[PDB]
Parts: C-alpha cells; sequence; structure tokens
C-alpha cells in the first residue's frame, strides 16, 4: 500500500545428499535487510541492508532462533507432503512460504500475506480476511483441517496486525533517509541501427527506487502495445533498478517516436525522444 | 512444475571502456532453484563472482542476481552461462553493452 | 522481525 515488509523462505530435499537447504530473506519494500542460510558456517540471520545493524544482541538471537525453528520445522513438512501425496524419499521437493504485511500512511495494516506452495505450485494461503484459508488440493485440505483446529489463522492475525505492522514503522523510521526517499530514474534513449533501412530506438530508465515504474513507446501519441520489447526489472546491484523498452523504426521515421515514464519519483510522467 | 530461466547481461553504469564497473548476470522466473550461474570473459570462467541469496516472485519461480567488478575494452568479450534441469545444455548469453 | 509461531503441515 504505503509501504510495506515481507519474509520468503525455501526448503529443498537432497535426498543422499544431506538435510534440506533452508534459505530466507527479509524485505522492506524493494530494499533486502535480512538473510539467513542454513549452509553458512554457524548459520545466523545476518544485515542486508544500513539501517538495521543497531539492533542488538537480543534481535540477532532471536531472528536466528526462529530461522533454525523454521528450517526444523520445514525438515518435518517435507516428511508429512511425501506421505500426503505418496512420493518416494529419492525425489527432491520443494517447501516456499511468504508472509508480510502492507500498511497504508495512517500506518495501519492494509493487507496481510501468509502462503505456501509446494514444488513451485499453490498449497495453501490465509485469505485477506486473515480468518480462513484457500487450499490448492485435497493434501492441503488435511493441512487445513488441522490449521483451522489448531486455531493457526488467529495467531498470525494477532502478529500482522500487531508485530508485523510495528517493527515495519521502526524500519521505516529508522532507515527514513534511504527507504523513505524515491530515487526518480535517470532516462534516455539511444538509437540503433539493423540495416540501412531500419533501426532500434531503446528507452532507459536507470538508477530508480523503488522498482515499480512505466515505460511505453508512442508514434505520434500512439501506443505502440504489441511493438514494443520490454525488458524485466532488474537489479543494477547498488539497491536501484533499471529498465529498457525497445521499438524497431523505419529509417527516416525515429523523430514521430515518444518513450514515456511513469515512476512515483518523477513529480509527472516524463516524455523523451532520441536527441541525435 | 519446472520453469526455464529468463537471463539478462548488463553492467551496473553505462559501459566506458577503460571505466570499472559491474558486470551483472540477472536469472529469473525459474524453478527449482538449483542453477549454476558463470560470468564468461574470453571464454573463460571468471573466478571470483557474488550472488544475492534466493528469492522468489509472486508466482514462486526464483530469481538471483550474479556479479563481479569489470573494466570494458572494446576487445573483451563477455557473458553469462548458465545451467539448469530445464535445459538440455548450458545457455551462454553474450554481454552487449547496449542492452 | 519474525513471527514467532511454529505451525506444521
Amino acid at each position: 500500500g504505503s509501504h510495506s515488509m515481507r519474509y520468503f523462505h525455501t526448503s529443498v530435499s537432497r535426498p543422499g545428499r544431506g538435510e534440506p537447504r533452508f534459505i530466507t530473506v527479509g524485505y522492506v519494500d524493494d530494499t533486502l535487510f535480512v538473510r539467513f542460510d542454513s549452509d553458512a558456517a554457524s548459520p545466523r540471520e545476518e544485515p542486508r541492508a544500513p539501517w538495521i545493524e543497531q539492533e542488538g544482541p537480543e534481535y540477532w538471537d532471536r531472528e536466528t532462533q526462529i530461522c533454525k525453528a523454521k528450517a526444523q520445522t520445514d525438515r518435518e513438512d517435507l516428511r508429512t507432503l511425501l506421505r500426503y501425496y505418496n512420493q518416494s524419499e529419492a525425489g527432491s521437493h520443494t517447501l516456499q512460504n511468504m508472509y508480510g504485511c502492507d500498511v497504508g500512511p495512517d500506518g495501519r495494516l492494509l493487507r496481510g500475506y501468509h502462503q505456501d506452495a509446494y514444488d513451485g505450485k499453490d498449497y495453501i494461503a490465509l485469505n485477506e480476511d486473515l480468518s480462513s484459508w484457500t487450499a490448492a488440493d485435497t493434501a492441503a485440505q488435511i493441512t487445513q483441517r488441522k490449521w483451522e483446529a489448531a486455531r493457526v489463522a488467529e495467531q498470525l492475525r494477532a502478529y500482522l496486525e500487531g508485530e508485523c505492522v510495528e517493527w515495519l514503522r521502526r524500519y521505516l523510521e529508522n532507515g527514513k533517509e534511504t527507504l523513505q526517499r524515491a530515487d526518480p530514474p535517470k532516462t534516455h534513449v539511444t538509437h540503433h541501427p539493423i540495416s540501412d533501412h531500419e533501426a532500434t530506438l531503446r528507452c532507459w530508465a536507470l538508477g530508480f527506487y523503488p522498482a515499480e515504474i512505466t515505460l511505453t513507446w508512442q508514434r505520434d501519441g500512439e501506443d505502440q502495445t504489441q511493438d514494443t520489447e520490454l525488458v524485466e526489472t532488474r537489479p543494477a546491484g547498488d539497491r536501484t533498478f533499471q529498465k529498457w523498452a525497445a521499438v524497431v523504426v523505419p529509417s527516416g521515421e525515429e523523430q514521430r517516436y515518444t518513450c514515456h515514464v511513469q515512476h512515483e519519483g518523477l513529480p509527472k510522467p516524463l516524455t523523451l525522444r532520441w536527441e541525435p | 512444475i519446472q520453469r526455464t530461466p529468463k537471463i539478462q547481461v548488463y553492467s551496473r553504469h553505462p559501459a566506458e571502456n577503460g571505466k570499472s564497473n559491474f558486470l551483472n548476470c540477472y536469472v529469473s522466473g525459474f524453478h527449482p532453484s538449483d542453477i549454476e550461474v558463470d560470468l564468461l570473459k574470453n571464454g573463460e570462467r571468471i573466478e571470483k563472482v557474488e550472488h544475492s541469496d534466493l528469492s522468489f516472485s509472486k508466482d514462486w519461480s526464483f530469481y538471483l542476481l550474479y556479479y563481479t567488478e569489470f573494466t570494458p575494452t572494446e576487445k573483451d568479450e563477455y557473458a553469462c552461462r548458465v545451467n539448469h534441469v530445464t535445459l538440455s545444455q548450458p545457455k551462454i548469453v553474450k554481454w552487449d553493452r547496449d542492452m | 522481525a519474525r513471527a514467532a509461531a511454529a505451525a506444521a503441515a
């Protein structure tokens, strides 16, 4: 909504090679701030953003205990699911979980999430009401009944309405100067001749934060929808993102084309042209 | 389900021959997570390469950034090589400074 | 800060 916090988790069984590998990372908006990898020497949750490092030793200890506890629960859950789906112990399997909260500018919960997937397909998810479940097949329906009986939705709901939101606002204030500042895209158009008769115009949006952005190409003000090649937004590797859009045009027609950029870091949507 | 990786090879800053920069290989949309990625210079595997920790998108497919510091020249050829269960042979995507 | 709840499938 206005801001968000998310935790991602992946356990992968490794039959004939070792205990399942467990990896989890947390984000506030599009900023990574913590990671835990069970394959790390003496595994501990570690800081990955500047503003979280001020948390004290009890924070790092409790977060590490939660991670090792989730790594164990997933191992058991991997065993359970082999039974629910009647699979062999010799095959590798993946369990994924994402939960977190979005808050509005009031700083209250807008939406909470808690969902899981087995082997890359939906398994069971907490609905928006933070009260009922959507199970994706009959094995997940076993889980659903057990989780209804054990009143699990209620515990997650208390967390997502409380602790989730409270520490997000904490992270937002402590990391205010980076997380509450939108970095607008640096834009420009390049021109790449294909032959003597045609060329590609590529509209670049670089160094921006957050990741969300709209890039479009228009010819004499009309949208070149089915003709633009639009790559997926990608990390520059310095916590900002990059994106480009391209269109191939007839030589001599270049100046009829316009690139239009929307990003919340921009006061108004940009229009740019190749300035030869 | 299994999904083949999308791959983008690109630098942190606009390439300027002689100027230090970072070579990035971003792999996304894949499943399972097990993947092998190398950054190649003139066909040879660059040895000290870093990567983010495994994360995934709303549709559960994985993404990973791999990167290394480099100084582009006119001559040196750079590429990213990806191996994954969906690929019968490794995919080599060449770095184009225009992309 | 992570949820401490440990639930099992």
